[PDB]
């Protein structure tokens, strides 16, 4: 039951790169999510947390990232802006569950990160199931850029500053993310039930 | 459905610790979590520990750590919750409380009936009454306000009536407050016209039977 | 640090529309559940809702509640009050390692209300060697029963308040209480003269006393 293996990762990847580790033909004991004291958010959409043992899943998932603490508000069903459409987007029927936990003593530096970088802006909301690693460079005008900043150039990529004087919000957070699927598939994945 | 009975040990002298469980009866108690949670008088609930399935977790507030402490006991089927350091803040009201669901316990489900721990001494002596002198000062108000007290008084409660045809007079309770200069005190209100200003003299007729000692005291006037 | 601010009591009209709201602030509410529990005088609590979503067995269908994104507040309705539902009723929310319970909106479903009245007389010397100070504020015939006394003196509270149980007296079947306090002569002496300030119902007409001391 390697659950702790994802909890204690030394390294966590940028934003954009969001990891998916496979969790199948396991026994689920879900022991990890009784320690809730540690974990500062516990809340579930679409899914009855009660139900979860009682029930078999065919398939189950884990994600793990880090974001900004201020930004767990904004993972929720029925939320748009800049973050909930280029970055990721939650689908009204999702089914799952969002956990995260204070992570600042751990994963903030002195001199700030220069690690998790994204995108800022783009034409349209990623397509389903797209893993976002372009790097296109932003045009808002018709004058064409020559990839060096100018007139009408501005370079679309920025650098976060992770410093003491900064507030609550600019605090590093630790975020991992379960989600559970239900296809027209037999169940392959049963809790301990007692 | 769900039954739960406590036994042990009630009012406690300092000095010496006191024995307090809640056993478990008609219920699975080794499959379902446990907590002891504290109601102080007047005052909302409030948490004072917290005990996982296995024990392992154990969490109080920092302020009074070290001294308070929880437990359990799987083995034995039965709670102990083991008081260490009792001081003069710690009379309430104690209660066992199983949480919501399997494995849960952001929430409580069952509260039993529960048991009373104090640590405090009796007096039970001490009438001290002081007459209330009367005061109205009429002056196109026709407000009257007098009545009868008894300070540090027990056991309640105290018969105080005006012992007349009319039975409607307005009684107090007293206050059992143990905590910030907590003083118990009685007072009653009788509807009377402005005829109180010296001309008809009341006496607070108290007579403590059981302790045959009574304080009797003549009422001056005002002095302004 | 976790404190809350709650209104006293809410009131409406028959017909209205009436909920129960405990608005937390210095953080959002909806990141974690709330706890709805109904605590009948001298009984047991027992949980009505859970979750803020589903109701357990016997629960009449009359009982809902659901979250409001747009002030980030939970809010909780019944539609039909009826006597057997009255009971005590407070929030309830979990903040990392400590248990935070809320001061709760009492729902109560009841005749008259007419406004209650302060008599007070502050020149009690008889008792002023026996204790510091105590003031008396009688309030009696008011409804609801339940009354409890709030005083900010100037910008600072006051330790001393003193609240009864407020009993049913014999069979009139009515309620009486008061609240006193050992109070400094400095704050009526300082200043013109000390009220006793009653929260009853949205209904005050003048709440001004005109008193004549020697």
């Amino acid at each position: 039951c390697p659950f702790g293996e994802v909890f204690n990762a030394t390294r966590f990847a940028s934003v954009y790169a969001w990891n998916r580790k496979r969790i199948s033909n396991c026994v689920a004991d879900y022991s990890v999510l009784y320690n809730s004291a540690s974990f500062s958010t516990f809340k579930c959409y679409g899914v009855s947390p009660t139900k979860l043992n009682d029930l078999c899943f065919t398939n189950v998932y884990a994600d793990s990232f880090v974001i900004r603490g201020d930004e767990v508000r904004q993972i929720a069903p029925g939320q748009t802006g800049k973050i909930a459409d280029y970055n990721y987007k939650l689908p009204d029927d999702f089914t799952g569950c969002v956990i995260a936990w204070n992570s600042n003593n751990l994963d903030s530096k002195v001199g700030g990160n220069y690690n998790y970088r994204y995108r800022l802006f783009r034409k349209s909301n990623l397509k389903p199931f797209e893993r976002d690693i372009s790097t296109e460079i932003y045009q808002a005008g018709s004058k064409p850029c020559n990839g060096v900043e100018g007139f009408n150039c501005y370079f679309p990529l920025q650098s976060y500053g992770f410093q003491p004087t900064n507030g609550v919000g600019y605090q590093p957070y630790r975020v991992v993310v379960l989600s559970f699927e239900l296809l027209h598939a037999p169940a392959t994945v049963c809790g301990p039930k007692k | 459905e769900v039954q739960l009975v406590e036994s042990g040990g009630g009012v406690v002298q300092p000095g010496r610790s006191l024995r307090l469980s809640c056993a478990a009866s008609g219920f699975t108690f080794s499959s379902y979590g446990m907590h002891w949670v504290r109601q102080a008088p007047g005052k909302g609930l409030e948490w004072v520990a917290v005990i996982s399935y296995d024990g392992s977790n154990k969490y109080y507030a920092d302020s009074v750590k070290g001294r308070f402490t929880i437990s359990r006991d799987n083995s034995k089927n039965t709670l102990y919750l083991q008081m260490n350091s009792l001081r003069a803040e710690d009379t309430a009201v104690y209660y066992c409380a199983n949480g919501f669901g399997e494995y849960y316990y952001y929430a409580m489900d069952v509260w039993g009936q529960g048991t009373t721990v104090t640590v405090s001494s009796a007096s039970t002596k001490g009438p001290s009454v002081f007459p209330l002198a009367p005061s109205s000062k009429s002056t196109s108000g026709g407000t009257a306000a007098l009545g009868c007290l008894v300070k540090d008084y027990f056991p309640e409660p105290v018969t105080v009536s005006w012992n007349s045809g009319a039975l409607t007079s307005g009684v107090h309770t007293f206050p059992a407050v143990l905590q910030s200069s907590g003083l118990y005190s009685l007072s009653s209100v009788v509807t009377v016209p402005s005829s109180s200003l010296g001309t008809q003299t009341y006496i607070c007729n108290v007579n403590h039977k059981p302790s045959n000692t009574k304080v009797d005291k003549k009422v001056e006037p005002k002095s302004c | 640090n976790f404190m809350l601010t709650q209104p006293h009591s809410v009131s409406e009209s028959p017909g209205k529309t009436v909920t129960i709201s405990c608005t937390g602030s210095s953080g959002s509410i909806a990141s974690n559940y709330v706890q709805w529990y109904q605590r009948r005088p001298g009984s047991a609590p027992t949980t009505v809702i859970y979750e803020d979503n589903q109701r357990p067995s016997g629960v009449p269908d009359r009982f809902s509640a659901s979250i409001d994104s747009s002030s980030n507040s939970a809010s909780l309705t019944i539609s039909g009050l009826k006597t057997e539902d009255e009971a005590d009723y407070y929030c309830q929310s979990y903040d990392s390692s400590n248990w935070v319970f809320g001061g709760g909106t009492k729902l109560t479903v009841l005749q008259p209300k007419a406004a209650p009245s302060v008599t007070l007389f502050p020149p009690s010397s008889e008792e002023l060697q026996a204790n510091k100070a105590t003031l008396v504020c009688l309030i009696s015939d008011f409804y609801p029963g339940a009354v409890t006394v709030a005083w900010k003196a100037d910008s600072s509270p006051v330790k001393a308040g003193v609240e009864t149980t407020t009993p049913s007296k014999q069979s009139n079947n009515k309620y009486a209480a008061s609240s006193y306090l050992s109070l400094t002569p400095e704050q009526w002496k300082s200043h013109r003269s000390y009220s006793c300030q009653v929260t009853h119902e949205g209904s005050t007409v003048e709440k001004t006393v005109a008193p004549t001391e020697c």
